[PDB]
C-alpha cells in the first residue's frame, strides 16, 4: 500500500546529462529554461553597468568613468537589458510555458525556436563584444539617433558590432514571435477553444503579432544605418529627412517594443493573481479585449517619444497615447478584481504580483504625466523620464518576471523555491528600486537630463544622486538573495511531487507532473473552462464556478 | 553525453513524429525500436556495442 | 523490428493533417511573409522619406531610369510567379517530377531576373547613380539589393527544395515544403511589383 | 559632498538594510518539518524508501510480474 | 475509494493529479534535508558496488516485525536482490530482509553488523545516522553479483 | 479557425483605420505634408495583418471545425497522430554560429567574412532541411 | 529495419574495478574513462599559480594583473569547491 520513492530526489544529475541537450535540444522546456538562465546573465551584466553609472554619478567629478566611458556604458546597458533581457525572456517564458498552457506537446517548429534561442544568445554577444574592442562599445544612447549614429560622428566598430548583434537578436525575436503565433493558432488542446486558453497564451500571442509588426522595422533601419556607416550611403543624411526618418523608424520598433516587453508578463501576472486570490481572472474577456487594444494602439502611437523634436503632429499622437493608457487602466482594474475578496495568501509569487501593481501604477501615473506634450517638453529626455520608464520596466519585466520564476519554477525544476530567501530578495529589491528611481523624477525636473557622465558641485542634485546609488546597491545586494535561492533550491529544495505547488492552480500547466513530462503531458482534462486544472482538482468547484461567474 | 545520448537511443529506439493518445491526452514521441520488442510496446534494451546508432 | 512502431511511410510527414487542420508549415511562412513585409516597409519609407525631399526632380540629373531593361525583369519575374504556382499544382499530387520540372524554370527566370537587374545596376553605376554618390540612388540601390537578396535567398530556397525532392521520396511532407517556397516566391514577385510601381512607374 | 561620508553611505545602507531584512526573514522557521525526536513517538505515516540503483533491464512495467519475494535471510535488533 | 482529502483528482490514465496549498510542502519528511540527501546518497552511490538494491523503512513494523518485515520487502522494485532495513522507534525493534539473489555474497555476515551499527545509533538518539550507517556498512559487506 | 482569422481583421481594420486618418490629418495640418515615414509604416503593417488575417480567413473557409474551435468537444475528439516533430537537432545551433559570422563580417567591414559566414548559412540551412531527408548512404 | 545488432569483442586490460563506474560513464569499459581528481586539483592549482606568477614581467600596466588575480581566483574557487564537496561527500 505504500511506494518505494527515494529519501530526496536526485539534486544535479548523472554526468554529462546537459550539455549533448543544450547543443541538441529540440524540447521547448528546456530551451526555455535556458532562456531564462541566459536573460538573467544578460540582467546581471547590463545591472553590474548600471551600478558603475550609479556610482561615478554619486559624485559631481568624474571620479573613475571617462565621459565615453559612461556613455557606452548607459547605452550597452538599456540596450542589454531591453533587447537582450526583456525582449529574449518574453520569449523564454513562452517556451517555458505556453505549449503546456495550451494543451501542446511542443512548440510548433522547435529547431525553429532553438534556433531563436541560439541567434539571440550569438547577438547578444557579439553586440557585448563591442566593450572588447579598444573604442569601446556604442557611445550613442539605445536609441542610436541617426546623425550621432552615421560613420562620422561614432566612428567606432563598436557601433557596427552593436548594430550587427541586435539585427541578429532580432532575427532570432522574429522567429521566436512565428513560432509562437504558430503554436497558439495550430497547436491546441481538443477542448481548448480560442476563447478558453490562459491569459498568458493570449498575452504571447498578441505580442508575437507586435514582434512581426515591429522587429523587421528594426532590422530595416539597422541595415540602412549600416549601409550608411560602411558605403556612405546617405540613407540617413540630416538634409534629407534623415534625423526624422530615423526617429520615425526606430520609434515605430520601440514603443511596440516596450508593449511587447510588456504584455507577455500582464499575462503572467493575470495568472498569477486567480490562483493566490482563490479565484478567476476578473474579466476574463475583459483582459483579452485589453491586450487587443493595447496593441493596437501601440503600433499606431510610435511618435509621443519625439515630442521635442517640433517635426510630428502632436495631437495625434497624444491623443494615441490617452487612448492606449486607457487599456492599461481597464487592465489594472481587472487585476484588483481579481485579488478583490478572496482568501489572498502572500506567497513570494504574489507578492512579486503585488510589487508589480504597486511600482506600475506609479509607472503609469508619470506615463500619463509624459503623455502631454507641454509637460513633455520640460521633462522630456530628463530623469523623469528615466524614472517613469524604469518604474514601469522594473514593475512588468523585473517584479513580474520574479512573480512568473518563483510561480513556474516547481512546474519546471520539481523544487520549490526557498519562501524565505524569496520574502528576502523581494522586500530587497522593492526597498532598493523605490529609493533607487523614486528620486529621479526630482532630480529629472529640476534641470538634470539623462545621458550626462557629471554634474557641476555648483549645480544641485548631488545628495538625491548619492540617495540613488544607495538604493542601486539595495538592488545590487538584493539579487544576491535570489541567485543564492535558485542556486540553492534547483538541485536542493523542498520537493514538489505534485501537481499545483501553489494550490488552487489553473491554466493547464497544472493539470502534469510538477517536473512535466517530455511532451508535456500523459492526461489531459476535459478543457470546459478558462481554469481547467482548477476544474479537475476540484469537481465540486465546477457549479459553482458557473454559478458567481456572472454575479461579479 | 554523447555515451548517454547512445545508451537512450538503445534503451528506447529511434524517435519520431508526436501522437496523441486515443483515450487520455498523452502525447507520445512514437519511439521506434532497434532490436527484438518486449512482449509489450517497449522494447528489450540492446546493449552498447561500440558502434554508432541511428 | 518486426514491422514498426510508428506507422509511418517516411521518417517525416506533414507537420499535421492538412485535410482537416492547417498545415503548421504554411501558416509560418506566411506569418513570416508577413513580417518581411515590414520590414520591406522600412525599405520604402526610408524611399519615400528621401522622395519627399528633392527639389522636384526626384531622379537626379546623373541617374536615368531604363524602362528597356525594366520591363522586362518584373515580365520574368511573373512569369516566374505563375510557373511556381503550376509548380505547386504538380505538387499537391504525387507528380514529383512536374513540380521538379516548373520549379527548375522558376529558378532559371528568378537567375535571369537576378542577372539582369545586376546589369541595370551596372549600367546605372557606369552612368553616375551610386549609392555613395547621392540619397535617390542610395535608397534605390537599397531597396532593389535587398529585394536581389531576398530572390536570391529564393533561388537557394528552390534550389534546397529541388535536392531535397532527389533524397527522399516525394510525401505530402515535401508537398508542403513546396506550397511554402512558392508563398514565399509570390511575396517575393509581389514585393517587386510594388517597388517597380513605386521606382520606376509612380516615381 | 564629504566623498568619504557618502562613500560609506553608498557601502553600508545596502549592507545594512541587507543584514536587517536577512534577520527578519532567514531567522523564521521553515515550512520543512522538524527533525523527529526519538523520544517522541513516530507520528508520521509509514516510509520506505528505495536506492533506484540497479538496472531494472525494462522499463516498461508489462513483463516484470511478479515471480516472488523469495526472503534470503533475516535479522533483528532492539536498539 | 478515495482521492486525497481535498484538492486531489483521479486523472483520465491512472496517473492522480494532487495538489498542496501554497504554504505547505509536499514531502513532509521529519528530517533535515541534508541528512536525507546523505541517506540517498548511501542509498544509491553507497550501494553501486553492492548492486543490491538498498531499502529504508522507518515506518512501523508491528506484531511479528520479520513477517512485516518480509511483507515490506515485498514492496520494493526488486525483491530478490534487496536489502531492506526496517526500523519501528515506537517499537525500537530492528529487522533486515533479502532476498534470493542477495544470498552468499556477505549478505548474512553484515546482517547483524549492520543492525549492530543502527541500534548504536538509535542508542546515541538518532535515527537518520543510525540509518546512514547501516546502509553504508551492509552495502560494503554485499560484494557486487 | 474563425476566431484566428478574427483577431487579424480586427487588427487590420484598426490599422488601415489608422493609416488613413494619419495620413489624412498629416497630408494637412503638418509642416512638411505626409510624413512619408509613420505612414507607410502603418499602411504595410495593415498589410502584414491583411496577408496574415486573408490566410487564417481562406483558411477558417476551407476548414472543418476543429476540436481546437469546438467548444465542448472531448480530448478523445483530438486523438490521433499529431505530425512530425523535428527531435533532437544541433543543426540550429550551426546556422545561428554561421550567421553570427556573417553579422560580424557586416559590422567588421569584412568581405571575406561576410563571404565566408554567407557560405556557412547556406551550408547550415542545407544541413537543417536536409536532416530529416537525407537517405541512407549507398556505399 | 534497415540496421543490424553490432557484436563486438574487444580486449580488455587496471581492471575498471576502481574509479569510474558505468552508471556515471556509460562506456567506461570500452575506454580511458577516469581522470583521478588528485590530477585535476593539482592542475588547477598550478595553473592559478601560473596565472599568478605572470603579474611578473614587463608590463606596465595594472589591468593585466587584476583579470590575472581574478582568473587566478575563480579557478582556486572551483578548485576549493570541488575539494570541499568531495570531502564532505558532495554536501551543500
Ligand atoms: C569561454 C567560456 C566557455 C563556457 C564554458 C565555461 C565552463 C564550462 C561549462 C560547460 C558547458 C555547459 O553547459 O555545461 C554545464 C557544466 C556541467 O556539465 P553538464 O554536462 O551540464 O553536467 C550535467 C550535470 O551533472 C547535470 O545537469 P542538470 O541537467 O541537472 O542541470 C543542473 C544545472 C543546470 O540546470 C539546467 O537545467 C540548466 C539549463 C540552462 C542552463 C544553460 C543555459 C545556457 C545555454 C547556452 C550554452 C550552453 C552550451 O542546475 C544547476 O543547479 C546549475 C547551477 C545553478 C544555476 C542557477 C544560478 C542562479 O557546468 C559547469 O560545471 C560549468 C559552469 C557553467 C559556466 C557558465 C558560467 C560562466 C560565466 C558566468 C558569468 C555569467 C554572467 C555574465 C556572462
Ligand atoms: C535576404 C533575405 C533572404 C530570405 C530567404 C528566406 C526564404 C525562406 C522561404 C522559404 C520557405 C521556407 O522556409 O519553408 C520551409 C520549408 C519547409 O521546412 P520543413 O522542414 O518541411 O518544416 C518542418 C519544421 O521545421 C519542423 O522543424 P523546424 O522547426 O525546422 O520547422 C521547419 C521550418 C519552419 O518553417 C518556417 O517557419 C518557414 C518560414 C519561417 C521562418 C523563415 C525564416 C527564413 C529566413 C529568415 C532570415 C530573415 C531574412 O524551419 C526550417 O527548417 C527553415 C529553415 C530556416 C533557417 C533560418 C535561417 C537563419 O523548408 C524548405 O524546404 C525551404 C527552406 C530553404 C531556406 C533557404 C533560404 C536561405 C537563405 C540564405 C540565402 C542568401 C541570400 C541573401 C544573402
Ligand atoms: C574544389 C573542388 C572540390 C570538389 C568539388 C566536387 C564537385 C562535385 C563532386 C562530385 C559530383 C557528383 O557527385 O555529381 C554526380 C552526382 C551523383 O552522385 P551521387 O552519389 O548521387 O551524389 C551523392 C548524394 O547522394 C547526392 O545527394 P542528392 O542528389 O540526394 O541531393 C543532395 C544534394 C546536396 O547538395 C546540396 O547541398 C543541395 C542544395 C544546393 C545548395 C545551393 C545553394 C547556393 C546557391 C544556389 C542558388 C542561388 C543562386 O546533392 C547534390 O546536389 C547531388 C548533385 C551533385 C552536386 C553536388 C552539389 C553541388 O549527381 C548527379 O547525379 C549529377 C550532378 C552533377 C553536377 C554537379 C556539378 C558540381 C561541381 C562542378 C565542378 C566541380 C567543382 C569544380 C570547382
Ligand atoms: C595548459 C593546461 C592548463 C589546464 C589547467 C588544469 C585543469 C585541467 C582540467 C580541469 C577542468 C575540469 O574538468 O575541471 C572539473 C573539476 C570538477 O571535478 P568534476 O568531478 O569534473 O566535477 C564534479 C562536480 O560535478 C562539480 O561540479 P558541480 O556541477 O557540482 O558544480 C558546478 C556548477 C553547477 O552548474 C552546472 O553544472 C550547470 C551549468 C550552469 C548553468 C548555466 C550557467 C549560466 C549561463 C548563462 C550565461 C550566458 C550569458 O555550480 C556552480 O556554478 C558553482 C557554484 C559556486 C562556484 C564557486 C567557485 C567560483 O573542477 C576542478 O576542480 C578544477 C577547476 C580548475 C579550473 C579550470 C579553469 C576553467 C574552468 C573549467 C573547468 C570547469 C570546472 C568544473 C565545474
Ligand atoms: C515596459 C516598458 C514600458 C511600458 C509598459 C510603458 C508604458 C507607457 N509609456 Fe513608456 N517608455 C518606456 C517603456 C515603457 N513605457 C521606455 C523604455 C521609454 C524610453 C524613452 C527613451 O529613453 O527614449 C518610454 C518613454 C515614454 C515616453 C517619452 C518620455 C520622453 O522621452 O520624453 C512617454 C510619453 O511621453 C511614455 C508613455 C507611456 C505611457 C503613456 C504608457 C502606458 O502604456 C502605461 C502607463 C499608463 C497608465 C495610464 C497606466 C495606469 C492606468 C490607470 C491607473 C488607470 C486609471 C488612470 C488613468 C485613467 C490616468 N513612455
Ligand atoms: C529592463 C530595463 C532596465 C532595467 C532593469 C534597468 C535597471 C536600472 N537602471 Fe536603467 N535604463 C534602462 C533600462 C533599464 N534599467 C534604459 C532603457 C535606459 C536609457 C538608456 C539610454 O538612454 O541609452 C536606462 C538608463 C539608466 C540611467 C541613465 C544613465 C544616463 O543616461 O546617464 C541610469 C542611471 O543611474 C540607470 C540606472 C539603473 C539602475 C540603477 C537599475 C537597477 O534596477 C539595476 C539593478 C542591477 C543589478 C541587480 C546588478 C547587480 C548584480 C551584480 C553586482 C552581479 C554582477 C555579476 C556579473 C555581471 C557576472 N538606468
Ligand atoms: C548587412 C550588409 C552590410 C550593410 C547593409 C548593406 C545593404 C545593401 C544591400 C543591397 C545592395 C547591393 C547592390 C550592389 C550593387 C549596387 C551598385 C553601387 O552601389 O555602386 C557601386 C558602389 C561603389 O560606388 P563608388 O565607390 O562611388 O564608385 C563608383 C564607380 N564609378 O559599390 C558599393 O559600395 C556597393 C557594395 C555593397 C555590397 C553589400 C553586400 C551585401 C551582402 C551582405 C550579406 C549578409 C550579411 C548579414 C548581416 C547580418
Ligand atoms: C568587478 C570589478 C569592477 C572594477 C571596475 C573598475 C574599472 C575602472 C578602470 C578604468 C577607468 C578608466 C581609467 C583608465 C586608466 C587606468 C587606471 C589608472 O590610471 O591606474 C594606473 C594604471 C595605469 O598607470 P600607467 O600610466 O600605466 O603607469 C603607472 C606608473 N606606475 O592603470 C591601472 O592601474 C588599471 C586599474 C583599473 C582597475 C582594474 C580594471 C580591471 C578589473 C578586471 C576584473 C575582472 C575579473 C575577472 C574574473 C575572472
Amino acid at each position: 500500500e505504500l511506494e518505494a520513492r527515494r529519501p530526496f530526489p536526485e539534486r544535479m544529475g548523472p554526468k554529462g546529462n546537459l550539455i549533448y541537450k543544450l547543443i541538441t535540444t529540440t524540447d521547448h522546456k528546456l530551451i526555455g529554461i535556458m532562456y531564462c538562465v541566459v536573460c538573467f546573465a544578460f540582467f546581471l551584466v547590463g545591472g553590474l553597468m548600471a551600478l558603475f553609472m550609479r556610482t561615478e554619478l554619486a559624485m559631481p567629478g568624474l571620479q573613475f568613468l571617462s565621459n565615453e566611458q559612461f556613455n557606452q556604458l548607459f547605452t550597452m546597458h538599456g540596450t542589454v537589458m531591453l533587447l537582450f533581457y526583456a525582449t529574449p525572456i518574453v520569449f523564454g517564458f513562452a517556451n517555458l510555458v505556453l505549449p503546456l498552457q495550451i494543451g501542446a506537446p511542443d512548440v510548433a517548429f522547435p529547431r525553429l525556436n532553438a534556433l531563436s534561442f541560439w541567434l539571440f544568445l550569438f547577438g547578444a554577444l557579439i553586440a557585448i563584444a563591442g566593450f572588447i574592442t579598444p573604442g569601446g562599445a556604442a557611445d550613442f544612447g539605445w536609441t542610436a539617433y541617426s546623425p550621432l549614429t552615421d560613420a562620422i560622428h561614432s566612428p567606432g566598430a563598436g557601433g557596427d558590432l552593436w548594430i550587427m548583434g541586435l539585427a541578429v537578436g532580432g532575427l532570432g525575436t522574429i522567429l521566436g514571435g512565428v513560432n509562437m503565433i504558430t503554436t497558439v493558432v495550430c497547436m491546441r488542446a481538443p477542448g481548448m477553444t480560442m476563447f478558453r486558453m490562459p491569459i498568458f497564451t493570449w498575452n504571447i500571442l498578441v505580442t508575437s503579432i507586435l514582434v512581426l509588426i515591429a522587429f523587421p522595422i528594426l532590422t530595416a533601419a539597422l541595415f540602412g544605418l549600416a549601409a550608411d556607416r560602411h558605403l556612405g550611403a546617405h540613407i540617413y543624411d540630416p538634409a534629407n529627412g534623415g534625423v526624422l526618418l530615423w526617429q520615425h523608424l526606430f520609434w515605430f520598433f520601440g514603443h511596440p517594443e516596450v508593449y511587447i516587453i510588456a504584455l507577455p508578463f500582464f499575462g503572467i501576472v493575470s495568472e498569477i493573481f486567480p490562483v493566490f486570490s482563490r479565484k478567476p481572472i476578473f474579466g476574463y474577456t475583459t483582459l483579452i479585449y485589453a491586450t487587443l487594444a493595447i496593441a493596437a494602439l501601440s503600433v499606431a502611437v510610435w511618435a509621443h517619444h519625439m515630442y521635442a523634436t517640433g517635426a510630428v503632429l502632436l495631437p495625434f499622437f497624444s491623443f494615441m497615447t490617452f487612448l492606449i493608457a486607457v487599456p492599461t487602466g481597464i487592465k489594472f482594474f481587472n487585476w484588483i478584481g481579481t485579488m478583490w475578496k478572496g482568501q489572498l495568501t502572500f506567497e513570494t509569487p504574489m507578492l512579486f504580483s503585488v510589487g508589480f501593481l504597486i511600482t506600475f501604477l506609479l509607472g503609469g501615473l508619470s506615463g500619463v504625466l509624459l503623455a502631454s506634450p507641454p509637460l513633455d517638453f520640460h521633462v522630456t529626455d530628463s530623469y523623469f523620464v528615466i524614472a517613469h520608464f524604469h518604474y514601469v520596466l522594473f514593475g512588468t519585466i523585473v517584479f513580474a518576471t520574479y512573480a512568473g520564476i518563483y510561480f513556474w519554477f516547481p512546474k519546471m525544476t520539481g523544487r520549490l523555491l526557498d519562501e524565505r530567501l524569496g520574502k528576502l530578495h523581494f522586500w530587497l529589491t522593492f526597498i532598493g528600486f523605490h529609493t533607487t528611481f523614486l528620486v529621479q523624477h526630482w532630480l529629472g525636473d529640476e534641470g538634470m537630463p539623462r545621458r550626462y557622465a557629471d554634474y557641476l558641485p555648483t549645480d544641485g542634485f548631488t545628495t538625491l544622486n548619492v540617495i540613488s546609488t544607495v538604493g542601486a546597491f539595495i538592488l545590487g545586494v538584493s539579487m544576491l538573495p535570489f541567485v543564492w535561492n535558485v542556486f540553492k533550491s534547483w538541485r536542493y529544495g523542498e520537493p514538489v511531487t505534485v501537481d499545483d505547488p501553489w494550490g488552487y492552480g489553473n491554466s493547464l500547466e497544472w493539470a502534469t507532473s510538477c517536473p512535466p513530462p517530455r511532451h508535456n503531458f500523459t492526461e489531459l482534462p476535459r478543457i470546459r473552462s478558462e481554469r481547467p486544472a482548477f476544474e479537475l482538482h476540484y469537481p465540486h468547484m465546477v457549479e459553482r464556478m458557473r454559478a458567481e461567474a456572472h454575479v461579479g | 553525453s554523447l555515451q548517454r545520448s547512445d545508451r537512450e537511443v538503445l534503451e528506447h529506439g529511434v524517435e519520431t513524429g508526436i501522437i496523441k493518445r486515443l483515450p487520455h491526452g498523452a502525447y507520445v514521441e512514437l519511439h521506434q525500436p532497434l532490436g527484438p520488442v518486449d512482449e509489450h510496446g517497449h522494447p528489450i534494451p540492446l546493449e552498447y556495442a561500440g558502434a554508432p546508432l541511428p | 523490428m518486426t514491422s514498426a512502431v510508428g506507422t509511418s511511410g517516411t521518417a517525416i510527414t506533414s507537420r499535421v493533417h492538412s485535410l482537416n487542420r492547417p498545415n503548421m508549415v504554411s501558416v509560418g511562412t506566411i506569418v513570416w511573409l508577413s513580417s518581411e513585409l515590414m520590414f520591406f516597409a522600412g525599405l520604402f519609407a526610408m524611399y519615400f522619406t528621401a522622395r519627399a525631399q528633392a527639389g522636384g526632380a526626384w531622379p537626379p540629373e546623373p541617374t536615368e531610369l531604363n524602362l528597356a531593361l525594366a520591363v522586362p525583369v518584373t515580365l520574368v519575374l511573373i512569369a516566374s510567379s505563375f510557373t511556381c504556382q503550376m509548380g505547386v499544382f504538380a505538387a499537391e499530387r504525387g507528380d514529383v517530377f512536374g513540380l521538379r520540372r516548373w520549379y527548375v524554370i522558376t529558378f532559371l527566370m528568378g537567375l535571369f531576373f537576378v542577372l539582369g537587374q545586376g546589369y541595370e545596376y551596372i549600367h546605372l553605376v557606369e552612368h553616375g547613380t551610386t549609392i555613395p554618390g547621392s540619397a535617390y540612388g542610395s535608397v534605390f540601390y537599397l531597396a532593389t539589393g535587398f529585394h536581389g537578396l531576398h530572390v536570391i535567398g529564393g533561388l537557394v530556397a528552390f534550389v534546397l527544395l529541388l535536392a531535397r525532392t532527389k533524397m527522399s521520396k516525394f510525401t505530402p511532407a515535401q508537398a508542403t515544403a513546396a506550397i511554402v517556397v512558392s508563398y514565399y516566391w509570390h511575396f517575393v514577385d509581389i514585393v517587386w511589383i510594388a517597388l517597380f510601381a513605386t521606382i520606376y512607374f509612380v516615381r | 559632498m564629504s566623498t568619504a561620508l557618502t562613500h560609506g553611505l553608498i557601502g553600508g545602507v545596502p549592507l545594512v538594510l541587507f543584514a536587517v531584512l536577512a534577520l527578519i526573514f532567514l531567522t523564521r522557521k521553515g515550512p520543512h518539518p522538524d527533525t523527529y525526536k526519538m523520544s517522541d513517538p513516530w507520528t508520521h505515516a509509514p516510509i520506505l524508501w528505495a536506492a533506484e540503483e540497479p538496472r531494472e533491464h525494462g522499463h516498461g512495467g508489462h513483463g516484470h510480474d511478479s515471480h516472488g519475494v523469495v526472503i534470503g535471510g533475516g535479522a533483528s535488533g532492539k536498539w | 475509494e478515495l482521492d486525497l482529502p481535498y484538492g486531489s483528482a483521479l486523472t483520465s490514465s491512472g496517473r492522480i493529479s494532487a495538489v498542496t496549498e501554497p504554504g505547505e510542502l509536499s514531502v513532509h519528511y521529519p528530517f533535515p534535508t541534508m541528512d536525507l540527501v546523505v541517506l540517498d546518497d548511501a542509498l544509491k552511490y553507497g550501494s553501486r558496488a553492492a548492486k543490491a538494491r538498498f531499502a529504508v523503512y522507518i515506518g512501523p513494523l508491528g506484531a511479528d516485525t520479520a513477517a512485516t518485515a518480509r511483507e515490506i520487502l515485498a514492496n520494493v522494485p526488486t525483491p530478490e536482490n534487496a536489502v531492506l532495513l526496517a526500523v519501528s522507534p515506537d517499537q525500537r525493534a530492528i529487522e533486515v530482509v533479502y532476498g534470493a539473489d542477495v544470498k552468499g555474497r556477505g549478505i548474512e555476515s553484515a546482517a547483524p553488523l549492520g543492525v549492530s551499527a543502527a541500534a548504536a545509533s538509535f542508542k546515541e538518539g538518532n535515527l537518520i545516522d543510525g540509518l546512514i550507517s547501516a546502509v553504508r556498512v551492509m552495502s560494503a559487506g554485499v560484494s557486487p553479483a | 479557425m474563425h476566431i484566428e482569422a478574427r483577431l487579424f481583421e480586427i487588427l487590420t481594420a484598426f490599422f488601415a483605420l489608422a493609416a488613413v486618418v494619419y495620413a489624412v490629418l498629416t497630408a494637412m495640418f503638418a509642416t512638411g505634408g505626409v510624413e512619408w515615414a509613420g505612414t507607410t509604416a502603418l499602411v504595410l503593417t495593415t498589410g502584414l495583418t491583411l496577408i496574415t488575417g486573408t490566410f487564417f480567413r481562406f483558411v477558417a473557409r476551407r476548414l472543418d471545425t476543429r476540436p481546437e474551435d469546438y467548444e465542448d468537444a472531448e480530448i478523445s475528439d483530438g486523438a490521433g497522430e499529431l505530425g512530425f516533430f523535428a527531435p533532437h537537432s544541433w543543426w540550429p545551433i550551426l546556422i545561428s554560429l554561421s550567421f553570427s559570422t556573417a553579422a560580424v563580417g557586416a559590422a567588421l567591414w569584412l568581405p571575406w567574412l561576410i563571404a565566408a559566414g554567407v557560405a556557412f548559412v547556406i551550408t547550415s540551412v542545407c544541413g537543417l532541411v536536409f536532416e530529416y531527408y537525407w537517405g541512407p548512404e549507398k556505399h | 529495419m534497415s540496421s543490424t545488432q553490432d557484436r563486438s569483442q574487444l580486449d580488455p586490460e587496471v581492471e575498471r574495478h576502481t574509479g569510474v563506474d558505468v552508471e556515471d560513464v556509460p562506456s567506461a569499459e570500452w575506454g580511458w574513462s577516469h581522470m583521478p581528481i588528485g590530477v585535476m586539483h593539482i592542475g588547477g592549482l598550478l595553473s592559478a599559480a601560473f596565472l599568478l606568477v605572470m603579474m611578473r614581467g614587463n608590463h606596465v600596466g595594472h589591468v593585466e594583473d587584476w583579470f590575472l588575480i581574478g582568473f587566478a581566483a575563480v579557478i582556486v574557487a572551483l578548485v576549493g569547491r570541488n575539494w570541499w564537496l568531495r570531502r564532505r561527500g558532495w554536501i551543500r
